[PDB]
């Protein structure tokens, strides 16, 4: 359970390295997404 | 009684040291991460 | 030559943002650690609260304060934990 | 289009709203290659 | 029935993959067939 | 804890003798800084 539990913080060590990496231009990406799901639902309520 | 307090001893000694030696890690770490941030190669980049 | 110097120190440049990137993430996994240390240690507090909540549906005030001694015991190195973990985030940020 | 029109009168914008996003994906394709297209047209007189 | 249990777990396991992979426009192409059921019960009442 | 308290104490050291080292410009680009970042925020109140 212990050499379980060294590959847990492997992962968890693992993840803290990419989310101190990540910082990136998705984030406004996602936001331009979802304006262009926004312009979807304007069509849906125009077909409406 | 000496056995549970002995037991007790070597449980918080062993626990003590172990956690301020990876917090003493951690923290020259850091200090080197600052101290490398500061001294960048800038007398050089002058010279050219 | 000035723009061979330039270009080394440039080079030198790619070789500390890799170490100041293993810095950061080597940072990231012990704050990380350190949670899921007092995240654990809180959990087993619970554990050692309900061992008590048993003892005293029983009867036996004895084991309740034992079991209530564990619980201090954990609570008091999840708080030690957390004031590990505080100096942790202020390297972390300083260093990203 | 069509596609989001059939989604339309089933009730799906969720649908409707991909298809369109498909229709804005190619509409968009069509104005690269129209782009492309009158650098050739330039080119296609200029060799004339 | 062990042996019989594991192949019962790759037909599972086999039905999760074709699960996650089988995302396709057939679902817009079943819309489409509903809406010509529709056209064709709209034939039989003018004939009604 | 002797030996890890000497390095503490030339941790401290490091950083009384990178703090009286440290002063430099730098104070007054983040002067700079900050007013760009009051210049985001009126283009910000602009745009609302």
């Amino acid at each position: 359970f212990e050499r379980m539990e060294n590959k847990v913080l492997d992962m968890e060590a693992t993840s803290q390295a990419a989310g101190e990496l990540a910082g990136f231009g998705i984030e406004n990406q996602f936001a331009q997404l979802e304006a262009s799901s926004g312009v979807e639902d304007e069509l849906a309520a125009l077909k409406a | 009684r000496n056995l549970a307090a002995l037991e007790a001893k070597i449980s918080e000694a062993k626990t003590k040291k172990n956690m301020l030696q990876a917090r003493a890690k951690a923290a020259k770490a850091n200090a080197e991460l600052q101290q490398t941030l500061g001294g960048l190669g800038t007398s050089s980049a002058t010279s050219a | 030559d000035p723009e061979k110097v330039l270009e080394q120190a440039v080079i030198d440049m790619q070789e500390d943002l890799v170490q100041l990137r293993q810095a950061v993430a080597r940072t990231i996994a012990e704050e990380k650690r350190t949670e899921q240390r007092l995240n654990q240690d809180t959990q087993e507090a619970k554990k050692w609260e309900d061992r008590a909540k048993l003892a005293l549906t029983n009867g036996e005030e004895n084991l309740a304060r034992e079991a209530l001694a564990r619980k201090k015991s954990l609570t008091d190195t999840a708080a030690a934990y957390q004031t590990q973990l505080a100096q942790q985030r202020t390297m972390s940020e300083n260093l990203r």
